């Protein structure tokens, strides 16, 4: 009952970049995953929710998919202003609560 | 039980009129009525819905009043029932999913189960599962020892609707082969994109009474309503899905008959 | 819009006390269960507690299970985190984060910083 | 009907009477311009901040009709003939429409649609049923006060009275089955945003509003109450933004003398 | 008009049979049965569709045998179908291929199949979609169109007295008359609604009211009205005419007795 992230990705501008997220059944099986986006020393910020899709203002580069208990989020058309940590989260129905993941530092 | 001639006189009929809810699963304290928003299992093999994504058979017992070898028992000769809060339906604005740009929401629609029963006892159930691997979730009554055969039939997976919020609808039937104390009527149409067709009307009588005239016979002066309305799933603007139920409202003539043992 | 704001943040010794307040604007506060986040500097982010709008259903992560409460005063468009028996550990940003059906966690605040230290 | 002693029937030269008239579909009249139709729907920014504009909600028709004085004897409503007026225009479909594709005709009205009438001796009684407790409905129209998330399934708090005009949303309010005892109703529900209009037209069909003993609705006061519902689907503008589009019932109510104690 | 008893003898019934054709705006001399390629208005405002854009109701008035406390003819039974719903399977006539090597999109689509047999002409009420559509130069037309008759306006009365007159999207058969008329009709609305059309000369339906008296036949005439807007054929490009087709009718008539 933790969300696993890699802690670290990176990429070429231009490229198509995934970062994944991996639960349990008592998260992401039965409970969305939200993507929020953090630029240093700014709250973070809703990216994705219900695992695939965009509030207004996010660009069609960003998307995700499901398959089960994993998630990942893509980062397509990778740019300079992409910079930034990338935190996955999603509610825990035997924790109570909601679970994150460690963050994705993003390097370009 | 030998039936005997219909008692008549100043007080031989009677009437119950009551309400049903729906226990669709009733994710938290705002969602009465809905599903939790529908996964899918990782592997066909996992199937294992969470209590608060399965709809239940809802189940009444009324009391009747008493009267009692040669004996009195209140039977059931009409019905009238009809679902309540169809229009709530018409709900397109409440964070749907637009249809198309600029789209209404899409309406409640999709797959749909519609089942009322009277009897003189529990409605008796038949289990048989879409796959036999799906864990029912804890809390929940489920047909247990499943084998391959429990997906087609299996004898063992008999059953009373004894409880609420118990018996969840998609494993569990009016059993056939039993329910002689029970008038059922039911109807599922599947699909995705089934539309609600839901009619009222207080003018629309159903008689109870069987080929040799008889209507159920309410054993302990106790009269059994059971109802399942799933109406269809509410479309959420992420597209996530919940199941949505509708109450059912009854109203059942009784009157007395005479009983040998 | 739709804006939090938080305040009440600063410098406290261990063992020491705080309570913590958002300010919401911007939508019927009255209408939504509300979050508390935190995030230690330099690693990611953990939620801290939830309010259901009529403060009917209050949960707590396990690290702050005992020592924490939050509350809300729905007259006063107010989220509170009242925090005892402050540690070390408990240094970080801490964010106020709405909950809305289907949309999950979507709107935080700025955040307001909590160091405690000697 | 009952409620008094419901006696034996008054025959005569003056024993029968007709009211003949139709009901004008409140379908929400945003301007000066769109009678008939809703505003262009639009939805919630979320779950628990619905709150629909007065004009975005279509809402029951009813008309209280005086009948010929009497005094008892009472007027009993014996058949009806109904059917919805100006079907055809549904057939406009060069008006501003959507193309359904490229050189396509406009698409039709269609969807999700409540068609509902009822004879009645008073007024139609209401149960209140929420799809959303939280949904707050709007300034002017009457609505399901204290609502809880029981209101969403069934809270018999909710009761009401259909007394007024372009008053009660369609969709927070049904026929309360527990009580309607004088008075005969039928609707049928049709929801999906595809839905074809079928709508049957002729003078040749008669409902009769007698009950299991032979009585039909009494008119308290010398009043009939008819009430109505024809949201026939939904216009779909150029833009694809969607409106209501409701139409007119044409009743005609048989009504006979009926004995009656007290 | 009384009404006294019917007359019988070997010479008190007789039969109309005769088939009217659809007026479904005829665009030109080789597209009889259609309307001209549907378009849409550039604002709500300004809606205001071309004569052969606009199918009308079919009126066919019939003289029966002469009668001069008199006789009248009573329309007792009528016999009805669409003739040539096979037509409608002709999926190969510069259509719209449904797909890739598809066959061509079949006729479908919002449908009105109307009937009547009067004594007298049928009797229309208007009703309009929206009011300020200019019905065009030809047709007759809902006239002195206010906000109120896009739901009701008893202003606009008329009789369904003249053929390629009057549209269909703007008179209904008015209930509150027709008191000598039986009229039955159908709209289904949708792009996709599948044409279903039975044909049968074993089915009789009955023009007799409660009372047991059919249509009575003014001036010894018969009045056969009729609509069968079947849907619209998909033309290649996928411009869309709605498509008619012709209705029979047999009408077995008797005489009644009539005090004037």
């Amino acid at each position: 009952s933790v969300l696993t992230q890699p802690p670290s990705a990176s990429g070429t501008p231009g490229q198509r970049v995934t970062i994944s997220c991996s639960g349990g059944s008592s998260n992401i099986g039965s409970n969305p995953v939200n993507w929020f986006q953090q630029f240093p020393g700014t709250a973070p910020k809703l990216l994705i929710y219900a695992n695939t899709q965009r509030p207004s203002g996010v660009p069609d580069r960003f998307s995700g998919s499901k398959s089960g208990t994993s998630v990942s989020l893509a980062i397509s058309g990778l740019q300079s202003e992409d910079e930034g940590d990338y935190h996955c989260a999603a509610w825990d129905d035997s924790l109570k609560g909601w679970v994150f993941g460690g963050g994705t530092k993003l390097t370009v | 039980v030998e039936v005997l001639e219909v008692k008549t006189g100043v007080d031989s009929i009677t009437e119950v009129e009551c309400f049903l809810t729906p226990e669709m699963g009733d994710p938290d304290e705002h969602l009465r009525g809905f599903s939790k928003s529908i996964s899918i299992s990782d592997t066909f093999e996992s199937d294992s819905p969470n209590r608060d994504m399965l709809p239940c058979y809802s189940v009444a017992r009324i009391p009747l009043p008493n009267l009692n070898g040669n004996i009195l028992m209140w039977e059931a000769v009409t019905l009238k029932t009809e679902v309540i809060g169809v229009t709530s339906l018409m709900n397109v604005h409440s964070n749907g999913q637009a249809t198309h740009d600029n789209g209404a929401g899409k309406p409640v629609q999709g797959t749909s189960f519609h089942f009322f029963s009277v009897g003189g006892e529990a409605l008796e159930l038949q289990g048989v599962l879409f796959n036999y691997r799906t864990k029912y979730p804890d809390g929940t009554i489920f047909p247990k020892n499943a084998t391959v055969q429990s997906q087609v039939m299996n004898t063992e997976h008999k059953a009373y609707l004894d409880k609420n919020k118990a018996y969840p609808v998609e494993c569990w039937v009016p059993d056939p082969t039993r329910n002689e104390n029970t008038r059922y009527f039911g109807t599922l149409t599947g699909g995705e994109n089934v539309p609600p067709v839901l009619h009222i009307t207080n003018t629309a009588t159903t008689v109870l009474l069987d080929e040799f005239g008889v209507g159920p016979l309410c054993k302990g002066d106790n009269l059994y309503l059971s109802a399942v309305d799933v109406c269809g799933m509410f479309t959420n603007r992420s597209g996530s899905q919940q199941w949505r139920g509708l109450s059912r409202y009854f109203k059942v003539q009784l009157r007395k008959r005479r009983v040998k043992n | 819009e739709v804006q939090l704001v938080e305040s009440g943040g600063g410098l406290v010794k261990p063992g020491g006390s705080l309570r913590l307040s958002c300010a919401a604007s911007g939508f019927t506060f009255s209408s939504y269960t509300m979050n508390w986040v935190r995030q230690a500097p330099g690693k990611g982010l953990q939620w801290v507690s939830s309010i259901s709008s009529s403060s009917t259903y209050m949960y707590y992560g396990d690290s702050v299970k005992g020592r924490f409460t939050i509350s809300r005063d729905n007259a006063r468009n107010s989220l509170y985190l009242q925090m005892n028996s402050l540690r070390v550990e408990d240094t970080a940003v801490y964010y106020c984060a709405r909950y809305a059906h289907d949309w999950n966690v979507d709107y935080w605040g700025q955040g307001t910083l909590v160091t405690v230290s000697s």
